[PDB]
């Protein structure tokens, strides 16, 4: 897998 | 449950079904008929997990005598083979799927012909001039496609039937304890009582 | 790498632009500070789909909230972002930090981890890259900063986190929250990384 | 008993939403809404005759949202049903289409409603006219009014209430002397004295700053103004 | 005709005449009002002394909702307990998400919604009760009246019951003759005053005075009952103006 | 409450009569009359359009005689709008059997769990019966060529000929004087067009005011073709028989 | 490979036409451009029944909502409707879209995950041969492109990944939605892998095959 | 609490009348004249738009709606109930056709689904029947061009040219003396306008007449280009311009 | 325990000149056991012909569901279903079971009775349309299918040259396959007349 | 007359004449007497018969250890009401370990038969109940009406002929009041103040129902040759 | 399987 600072 | 085995010949389908039912390191019972009858010209054997096989046959047999009842007619073949393979095919995709193995005896009265259906726990039908199901199928299918032919009498088909029980009996694993015969005719069905 | 900060004239939102799948940046140009009311914003950390529904669940409540009972303080804010993040705690990925300014409360900060609980406090850094700076966020904060000390505060802060952090890096964004207004500022690699 | 629930009567008539018609004239309170260049003003009678009433809270003007503004005319319980509605809708629009719920999308979606309670037995209709107003990104100054039967239509101006024949002929007047659908002004403040000055003339009533209630929608905001708002505005009729 | 009998039926004028038969309960009840004062709210009621085997102080008719807000009424007082305990609910559930105990305003449309909702269906009957309700919140003090259609505003002063009229026009008095404002420690014993007053239009029994207040400086912004030196003192000031 | 407004659809007369059911009858009664006939080697279904307009579209129209299935089609008595909601079931109906059995359904099964639904609609639930009758043509291996009517007390029985709608009383006179056993459909064709002709409620019979069906074995050896006749196809049975 | 270039008067999108089944190529000229409204374009990467069943499901709602409104669709409600679909399904349905399109607020390009993440962006690339587009993006794009030159860098974009992505191969799509005219679907813009001649026809000689029987089938009534 | 009313609100009365049927019908009888005529080569649908105000802008009060691309409605009767029956005909449309088979259901398919609400609403618990009479204009492939007429009970039938409301009983013999089936669309247009003029008392213009066209397919109104397949939509509004247009050629 | 490698078995169609060609292996078997050399996975309803390969289950119970929808949309449309709308309800059908799919390789074959066209294609088990001018593959063996289509296959074959290349292309693919075989069957398919041919194979 | 087809109507004179009708079978039901002093609270109920050859109704119910209720009307209606307060007092005493003050027993029960009085379908509850119960707060007695009016007393009677057991409290009131640590002496006035309620009928043995609760005395019921003693 | 550039 997923996108994730 | 393990051995049901059925021969469709010129004017008859002929079904055996092993005796031997077995829990554990123990044959509880060395004559169990594996098999009920759906209607007068129509007779399933079964074989898979315990308690499922009987409470499946049962229920088949409950809803076609229901059936018969309510339009004071008997169901083809044809048409009770379909209606089991369709509650197999919803049972397969249940929270417990029905693990029973059938296969449908009957005589047409209409055609005046002898039908044998294959229908596997999954709702996989074929109709056969003869099947098996189980580890039975990997000896008698080569058999009698060497010694079948369609044209056979009840009696020869008998003969070709012990000619597989011999070979279980010589080959197989697990003690089966012999097998049940019945007859499906245009007459009805019967037992045959020595084998 | 995200955080926000407490100062004389009310609160300032700093965050990177970095979002990644695994060591891919799948955005450098990425904008973590989201607008849930007027002058009630969020520092969003963690999962991008979980963060981004929360925040557009909040905005409607709040706009909700303004139609029927008029602006709602920070603190409000802060409760329906941890309601969300409390009671869907096993199905989240979300580190948000919510600053806003009020009239009577000025600049007020309020931190909610993962497991949904809420932390009032004078200035809140979150997200992987803020490990690197809590011993330099605490030996530099003051309270009652101006806002130029606050931005370089932010600045220098947010620099290090990049630095040493993978995760973190592209733009350093900013939004100032005052009695003025709504003031959005960038500081591009070429400034901050030689600091 | 085709007298008592919506279900036809032997002339085609449903009498229970023709009567919810003559509740909305219950309160005896005449509303107004006109169209600038750049706003959309709307105006309402304000009568509070009981002395231990809180003036600041008797309003028929409500903010559904940041944009959109509602006049009622009609009992003020079906009325703050109606808003509170009209804003759930409009902030659940604004959630699950990523956009600010246009004027005549929000009158017609209060107008289904009230179809439903015009054709379902259980539900009575709303004794009240909900006359929508704001500044549409795409359509521009917009008026949209919705009644009991579920109809609405968009309006260049439009009266609401007992002595409503009297303001629309008046406003009827103008647009044929001026020859256009709005009126030519740069100000929402000049906008507003049109409004007063012309409900002045059809009513043919004198207002003080607590005898009236005024809205106004803007491009990005819709907002009433205060007492010392239209006090000033009243000022600058009554010196021309 | 027959447009009467059922709930939520318009007759031919676009009246909802089940509602104004509600009234006629309210009208029949005993005397209870509200008094805005400098930076909170007072409510006072009328409690009928039946007989001398009633308990006194013991049948209480005034209920706080939340800690911050008081709610009296006139009318079936089983409707109005239903009403104070729906009351609860909505404030539990604005105190739960938004973390702030509710306004004044919300909470009032709160009930308002609410029993509007009890006169659009015909399996429902309208409230038997006129609720006065108010407390402090972050923008001040806010008394409200609300009615069995579901009708409420806000009120300087709020009368309600058979002695309504005699209440009011003593309510339109204290408004007239301070206009700058009315401080708590006042408003309670004014409101001993009109109960006592109001109690001349009910004077076939005796009664028993009660008095709830909240205020900013004196409650500390909490809904409290007026007991013991403060109601007796209260009491004594009304018994002097009768007299 | 409610209770005040409530019909009650669902009760009987003190004489022991369905109320709604007997008014739905009298609706039936004023609907144009549709004729069954059943011949020894097919089926004839004969239907009266409603007094129609000049202006009607009468080629791409359906509004008396319905396909169920290849075997079976109904000629409607009634609310039309009512007769599709019932025609749609049974539509569905056979298909579920064909997909459970790998057959075509029996035309009774079809009639009775048909039946069995507006039954439904006289004793529960307090909504209103279909004001529909059908007669019921169709083919099964079984009892060969069938023709049912069912009505809105969810009552079906066979016939020979049968006449449903407006008129039946003098229809089901001439029908019976008329009809013998040993019939062929072009017979069949015959009697059902001349029943029409002399029950109609209209100056003359015309092709534009008529639905015709047959449902013969007139396929090429041992098996069932259905024939929605086109108006151009009644115009020529019609001159063909001497009505016009 | 799939990619979105914002332009001076809109924004344009482009895709490969490659479709696998592991390591085969099942369609060598499938259409990964879909329509959701006339003027709003989809470019899908990912699992290929969930892009189209997606697409046209935003696409019908977004109709009904255009018709309900009597507006033209914006693309942020198409994103908005698509996002809280997909985020409602924890990343189940394996869609992964680039929207861009026109409306009356102006031109519009954003990206979509399966798990309901949404980016902005003037150049945007997913897909297997992302990286190999997004280097491609990163190398050639500016600010204040023409129509001719988004073209370009998108079609180049693509073409990166059809040479060096193993997922990505055959032909280049391409839609341009500019501002004021209608949205042009350009299908197969470029085809830079035509098959070569074959060296022999395997044309067989007529009765090569053994047959057993023959039978007309019946397909009429 | 709870809709209790579980039960019909329409029953057959002793004479076997459905009485809110036939009120429904005398609801649709007092509505403005609205009226459909089909051609060789199209199909037109037209009413009066009846101006509750002067003030009020006939412009965004639409009689005539776009249900799909190729299918048209205008009504005669309550404008409320019409409103919605249009909301649910559009949705019905995607939900039981286009979702299932990728394409626009054909015009008597879609009738026969508005017909199926109407009639529910005839039958169902605690609701009045729909006070309108619908004309549904449509082509499809297989069908060709066809003009539907949609009544209160849920019946539907096809016509050449008919008209519903105020004055339909004098229109519909106006429309039996010019109607013949080598009509041209624009021969149609014509005889629409004529027959519209009569029923018609106050302005007769394209401010206060709603037309529209179920004709060949318009490219330019289609909004993309790239799939030859796609050619654009059948159904088309004529303008105000249009109309007056036609007008003086009377 | 992989459904669709269980029972076995291939589908393959081919476009030709103003033709359309399908065919399909005979074998049903247990895994290593054949059970059944007449399980026949072409089903036509009109003039639109469906081929499964797959779980035999989902392949009866698919066709049985296809008839179903085929025949009501005949008694409401009037007229026969055209492979292209075919196509969309059997890419429908399957994702409305998208999180419980039929373990199925279905691929349509037919000629649009209006414009003459001929028409193909596949899908994958969960609805996703492969349309193709060329030819569809599926099964066990469609790696083989696949080479040997792409290598034999050539535009514009007149049905008797087609009948030759789909044989062909079937046979060497499922003599390389071990669950597929034990006999095929070829429907050659013109715009007004279908033949059916079963061909002679090695029966291992 | 038309205002008295449910309990959902108001009469034009804003009366509910279900819940007056459910009242009138309070009046129609056999006397009972509640009384307390500051230690204990006693219930006296005259229990009535079918016939000679029938028992005694059984008047009083116990609810928990330190309260219950005696009923008038509806003998069912008291059986549901006595139901839920034992399950509302064993709620209070599972989760709260706290024994459920008499107060909220009483706003419990106003609460339930006013839903009953709001509702269309539904029926008001045909029973008058007196609650006495010793909690943190002493001795209590509570009368319940189905209206939902709850009011708490020093003592009243409910039922046919009630207004002579109630004129005599009234009048006895400040002597029973004060008769602290004497249980058989509060059961006397008691048993004298339901005799005030008596015609042609005396108290017999197997016709007076007593039950006392109070400081150390848990809710017990006395029937039988066990009140034999106050005859 | 199932169909995925
Ligand atoms: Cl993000
Ligand atoms: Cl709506
Ligand atoms: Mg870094
Ligand atoms: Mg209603
Ligand atoms: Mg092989
Ligand atoms: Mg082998």
């Amino acid at each position: 897998x997923f996108l994730f600072x | 449950m393990d051995i049901i085995l059925g021969i469709r010949v010129q004017d008859s389908v002929i079904l055996a079904s092993s005796k031997a039912v077995t829990r554990g390191i123990s044959v509880l019972k060395d004559s169990d008929d594996k098999t009920r009858q759906l209607s007068p010209h129509t007779l399933m054997s079964f074989a898979g997990e315990a308690g499922d096989t009987v409470q499946f046959a049962e229920y088949i047999q409950a809803n076609i005598q229901l059936y018969s009842i309510r339009e004071d007619y008997e169901l083809s073949p044809q048409a009770v083979s379909s209606f089991v393979r369709q509650e197999l095919a919803k049972s397969i995709r249940s929270r417990r799927p029905y693990q029973v193995n059938v296969l449908i005896g009957g005589y047409d009265k209409k055609k005046n012909k002898p039908e044998l259906y294959q229908i596997d726990y999954l709702g996989t039908k074929v109709e056969l001039p003869y099947g098996a199901h189980g580890y039975s199928g990997f000896y008698t299918f080569s058999l009698l496609d060497h010694h079948y032919r369609p044209d056979m009498t009840t009696e020869e088909g008998l003969d070709l039937l012990k000619l597989c029980v011999q070979e279980l009996e010589k080959r197989m694993p697990m003690d089966f304890k012999g097998v049940i015969v019945k007859i499906v005719d245009k007459d009805g069905i019967r037992q045959v009582d020595d084998f | 790498s995200i955080m926000a900060v407490t100062f004389k004239d009310g609160v300032i939102l700093g965050a990177d632009s970095r979002t990644t799948t695994g060591a891919y940046i799948a955005n450098r140009v990425t904008d973590k500070l989201t607008r849930v009311h007027d002058k009630i914003w969020c520092c969003r950390s963690g999962s991008a789909a979980d963060t981004q529904a929360i925040a557009d669940i909040v905005q409607y409540h709040l706009e909700l909230y303004t139609s029927q009972y008029g602006t709602p303080s920070t603190e409000t804010a802060a409760s329906v972002f941890k309601e969300l993040c409390y009671e869907n705690k096993d199905n989240l990925t979300a580190g948000i930090i919510v600053a806003g300014y009020d009239d009577k409360n000025k600049g007020e900060v309020y931190t909610i981890p993962l497991g949904g609980s809420v932390h009032k406090l004078p200035y809140a850094i979150a997200g992987s890259g803020s490990t690197f700076i809590y011993g330099y966020c605490d030996k530099n904060f003051r309270e009652n900063m101006s806002k130029e000390e606050t931005v370089d505060f932010i600045k220098h802060s947010l620099s290090q986190a990049i630095k040493w952090d993978g995760s973190s890096g592209g733009v350093i964004r900013m939004v100032v929250l005052t009695a003025a207004g709504v003031e959005r500022l960038i500081f591009y690699p070429d400034e901050y990384e030689q600091l | 008993y085709d007298r008592h629930i919506t279900i036809f009567s032997p002339e085609g008539r449903l009498y229970q939403v023709e009567y919810a018609f003559k509740a909305t004239n219950q309160t005896n309170i005449n509303s107004l809404a006109v169209r600038g260049k750049d706003c959309t003003v709307v105006i309402s009678q304000k009568k509070v005759p009981d002395k231990l009433l809180d003036p600041t809270t008797v309003s028929y003007i409500f903010c559904i949202s940041r944009t959109i503004g509602m006049v009622v005319n009609g009992p003020i319980p079906d009325a703050r049903n109606a808003a509170l509605r009209a804003k759930a809708e409009a902030a659940e629009f604004r959630y699950k289409y990523g956009y600010d719920m246009p004027c005549d999308v929000l009158a017609k979606r209060m107008a289904n409603l009230s179809q439903i309670y015009t054709q379902r037995a259980y539900m009575r209709p709303l004794g009240v006219i909900l006359t929508f107003v704001s500044v549409d990104e795409e359509l521009g100054p917009s008026i949209y009014k919705t009644d009991p039967a579920g109809y609405y239509v968009g309006y260049k101006a439009t009266a609401t209430g007992p002595k409503q024949q009297e303001i629309t002929t008046n406003l009827e007047n103008h647009f044929k002397k001026s020859k256009i659908d709005h009126i030519n002004e740069e100000s929402w403040e000049k906008v507003v004295e049109f409004a007063i000055t012309h409900m002045i003339d059809a009513l043919g009533t004198e207002f003080s700053k607590n005898d009236l209630e005024v809205g106004v929608a803007t491009k990005d905001k819709f907002f009433t103004l205060s007492a010392e708002n239209i006090e000033e505005r009243l000022v600058a009729i009554a010196e021309q | 005709t027959g447009y009467d009998l059922s709930n939520s039926v318009f007759s031919p004028d676009g009246r909802n005449f089940q509602v104004e038969y509600a009234v006629k309960a309210v009208e029949n009840g005993t005397t209870s009002i509200g008094i805005k004062c400098n930076d909170g709210v007072v409510f006072a009621v009328e409690k009928l002394i039946t007989s001398k085997l009633l308990v006194p102080q013991k049948n209480v008719k005034i209920q706080v909702v939340d800690r911050h807000i008081g709610c009296v009424y006139s009318g079936l007082i089983p409707d109005g307990r239903h009403l104070v305990n729906r009351g609860r609910e909505e404030a539990a559930s604005f105190k739960k998400l938004y973390k702030t105990p509710i306004p004044i305003p919300a909470f009032a449309d709160r009930l308002g919604q609410y029993v509007q909702a009890h006169t659009l269906y015909n399996s429902v009957r309208p409230f038997g009760v006129s609720t006065i309700f108010g407390g402090v919140d972050k923008n001040g003090a806010h008394l409200y009246m609300l009615e069995p259609s579901g009708s409420y505003w806000g009120y300087k002063g709020a009368a309600t019951g058979k002695g309504r009229q005699s209440a009011k026009a003593e309510l339109e008095k204290l408004v007239d003759h301070h206009p700058e404002g009315l401080s708590a420690r006042e408003a309670v014993k004014q409101a001993a005053k009109i109960i006592y007053l109001a109690h001349e239009d009910n004077k076939e029994k005796d009664f028993e005075l009660e008095i709830s207040w909240c205020s900013l400086s004196e409650t500390n912004g909490l809904h409290k009952f007026v007991k013991g030196d403060l109601l007796q003192e209260a009491i004594d000031f009304a018994q002097k103006e009768i007299n | 409450g409610s209770r005040r407004y409530d019909s009650r659809t669902t009760i009987f007369s003190p004489e022991g009569r369905l109320y709604q059911v007997e008014y739905a009858l009298e609706s039936i009664s004023h609907a144009g009359t549709a004729i069954g006939i059943m011949a020894s080697d097919g089926i004839v279904l004969a239907a009266e359009r409603k007094v129609t307009s000049t202006l009607l579209e009468q080629d791409t129209s359906t509004e008396k005689l319905y396909k169920l299935n290849d075997k079976i089609a109904v000629a409607v008595a009634g609310l039309t709008a009512d007769a599709e909601i019932l025609i749609n079931t049974a539509r569905i109906h056979a298909q579920n059997y064909l997909k459970t059995y790998n057959e075509d359904i029996p035309v009774e099964i079809l009639v009775r769990r048909l039946s069995d639904i507006k039954q439904g609609y006289t004793q529960h639930g307090g909504l209103r019966p279909f004001g529909v009758s059908f007669i019921y043509a169709g083919y099964d291996d079984r009892y060969g060529y069938q023709l049912y009517t069912s009505n809105p007390s969810g009552n079906y029985t066979g016939w020979k000929a049968i006449s449903v709608g407006a008129n039946t009383s003098a229809a089901q006179t001439l029908l019976q004087m008329d009809y013998k056993d040993d019939m062929k459909v072009d017979d069949a064709i015959e009697l059902a067009l001349k029943t029409l002709s002399k029950t109609t409620d209209s100056s003359a019979l015309t092709y534009d005011r008529l639905e015709f069906a047959t449902i013969r074995k007139g396929a090429n050896d041992g098996e069932v073709y259905q024939k929605i006749f086109k108006p151009q196809e009644i115009k020529d049975i019609l001159v063909k028989t001497g009505i016009t | 490979t799939i990619v979105g270039v914002k332009f001076n008067n809109g924004v344009v999108i482009a895709a490969d036409t490659r479709s696998t089944q592991g390591p085969i190529v099942a369609d060598k000229n499938c259409a990964k451009l879909h329509r959701i409204s006339p003027k709003i374009w989809c470019a899908g990467a990912g699992t290929a029944a969930d892009t189209e069943a997606v697409t046209q499901l935003i696409g019908s709602n977004i109709e009904l909502h255009s018709l309900y409104t009597s507006r033209e669709p914006r693309v942020v409600s198409a994103l908005q409707m698509l996002k809280q679909h997909l985020f409602k399904y924890q990343g189940h349905i394996g869609a992964y879209l680039i929207v861009a399109g026109v409306d009356p607020t102006g031109s519009h390009l954003f990206s979509i995950h399966a798990h309901g993440s949404t980016d902005v962006g003037y150049y945007l690339s997913l897909g297997s041969g992302s990286l190999a587009a997004m280097a491609v993006l990163e190398s050639h794009w500016k600010q204040d492109l023409t129509k001719e030159e988004a073209i370009k860098l998108a079609s180049d974009a693509i073409q990166a990944g059809i040479w060096n992505d193993l997922g990505s191969g055959s032909n280049v799509d391409v839609c341009v939605m500019e501002i004021g005219k209608d949205a042009e679907y350009l299908r197969n813009y470029l085809t830079p892998n035509v098959r070569e001649e074959k060296q022999k026809s395997y044309k067989f000689p007529r009765g090569t095959t053994a047959v057993l029987k023959e039978s007309i089938v019946n397909i009429c009534d | 609490m709870t809709d209790r009313y579980s039960f019909s609100l329409t029953t057959f009365s002793p004479s076997g009348k459905l009485g809110q049927i036939d009120y429904a019908l005398t609801a649709v009888k007092q509505g403005v004249t609205s009226l459909g005529i089909k051609a060789t080569n199209g199909v037109v649908i037209a009413t009066e738009k009846k101006s509750s105000s002067p003030l009020a802008m006939s412009e965004t009060l639409s009689k005539v709606s776009l249900l799909t691309p190729d299918i048209g409605a205008v009504y005669s009767g309550m404008g409320p109930d019409y409103r919605v029956l249009v909301d649910k005909s559009r949705k019905v449309a995607h939900t039981s056709y286009k979702r299932i088979y990728g394409e626009y259901p054909p015009t008597k398919l879609l009738v026969s689904e508005v017909a199926k609400i109407m009639q529910e609403a005839t039958q169902s618990g605690g609701v009045r029947p729909f006070g309108v009479s619908l004309l549904i204009a449509g082509h499809d492939e297989f069908n060709g061009f066809s003009l539907y007429q949609v009544d209160p009970s849920g019946s539907y039938f096809p016509w050449k040219a008919t008209a519903i409301g105020k004055g339909s009983v004098a229109a519909k013999t106006f429309l039996e003396k010019r109607w013949n089936d080598e009509l041209e669309l624009e021969d149609a247009i014509h005889i629409a306008l004529l027959t519209l003029k009569e029923s018609v008392e106050g302005e007769f213009n394209g401010d206060t007449i709603e037309l529209a066209i179920i004709g060949d397919e318009n490219p330019d109104l289609l909004g993309y280009t790239g799939i030859p397949t796609d050619k654009g939509p059948r159904f088309r509004k004529l303008t105000s311009q249009e109309i007056n247009d036609r007008l003086e050629a009377l | 325990s992989d459904p669709s490698s269980i029972n076995g078995g291939i589908v393959v169609a081919m476009t030709g000149k103003d033709c359309v060609a399908i065919a399909c292996d005979l074998r049903l078997g247990s895994q290593s056991l054949g059970v059944s050399n007449k399980f026949e996975k072409i089903f036509h309803y009109g003039h639109v012909f469906l081929g499964i390969t797959g779980l035999a289950t989902d392949v009866t119970t698919l066709n049985e569901m296809f008839r179903y929808k085929t025949n009501l949309y005949k008694l409401k449309e009037e007229r026969a279903i055209e492979p292209e709308t075919f196509t969309q309800l059997v890419s429908s059908s399957l994702y409305e079971r998208r999180f419980g799919p039929y373990f199925v390789g279905p691929v349509v074959a037919g000629i649009n009775s209006k414009s003459g066209k001929p028409f193909i294609a596949g899908f994958d088990l969960i609805g996703c349309i492969d349309e193709a001018k060329d030819f569809i593959v599926s099964g066990t063996a469609s790696d083989q299918l696949f080479g040997m289509c792409e290598s034999l296959y050539e535009p514009n074959l007149e049905p008797e040259d087609l009948f030759e290349t789909i044989s062909q292309a079937l046979l060497n693919a499922a003599d390389r396959d071990a669950l597929s075989g034990w006999g095929a069957v070829v429907y050659i398919i013109k715009k007004d007349e279908v033949v059916k041919r079963y061909l002679k194979m090695r029966q291992d | 007359n038309n205002y008295d087809g449910d309990t959902v109507t108001f009469s034009p004179t804003g009366r509910l004449f279900q819940v007056e009708y459910a009242l009138e079978a309070i009046k129609q039901g056999s006397v009972t007497v509640g009384l307390r002093s500051n230690t204990h609270a006693v219930l006296v109920a005259l229990k009535r018969n079918a016939d000679e050859l029938s028992s005694y109704q059984k008047k009083i119910i116990k609810c928990d250890e330190h309260m219950g209720l005696s009923l008038a009307g509806l003998a069912p209606d008291a059986r549901v009401l006595s139901n839920y307060l034992r399950q509302q007092c064993n709620y209070s005493s599972l989760v709260f370990n706290r024994k459920l003050a008499v107060e909220r027993a009483g706003h419990l029960l106003c609460d339930k038969a006013q839903k009953n009085t709001q509702s269309y379908g539904g029926r008001p509850y045909g029973v008058g109940l007196l609650i006495i119960g010793y909690d943190k707060s002493g001795a209590h007695l509570l009368e319940f009406q189905p209206s939902g009016n709850v009011t708490e007393l020093y003592g009243t009677a409910i039922g046919a002929r009630s207004q002579g057991a109630k004129t005599y409290l009234e009048r006895t009131l400040d002597t029973f009041i004060k008769i602290d640590g004497n249980p058989d002496e509060l059961i006397k006035a008691g048993v004298e103040a339901i005799s005030q309620s008596l015609r042609d009928e005396s108290l017999t043995v197997d016709n007076l129902s007593i039950a006392i609760v109070g400081k150390d005395t848990p809710f017990t019921i006395y029937d039988g040759e066990a009140v034999a003693k106050y005859i």
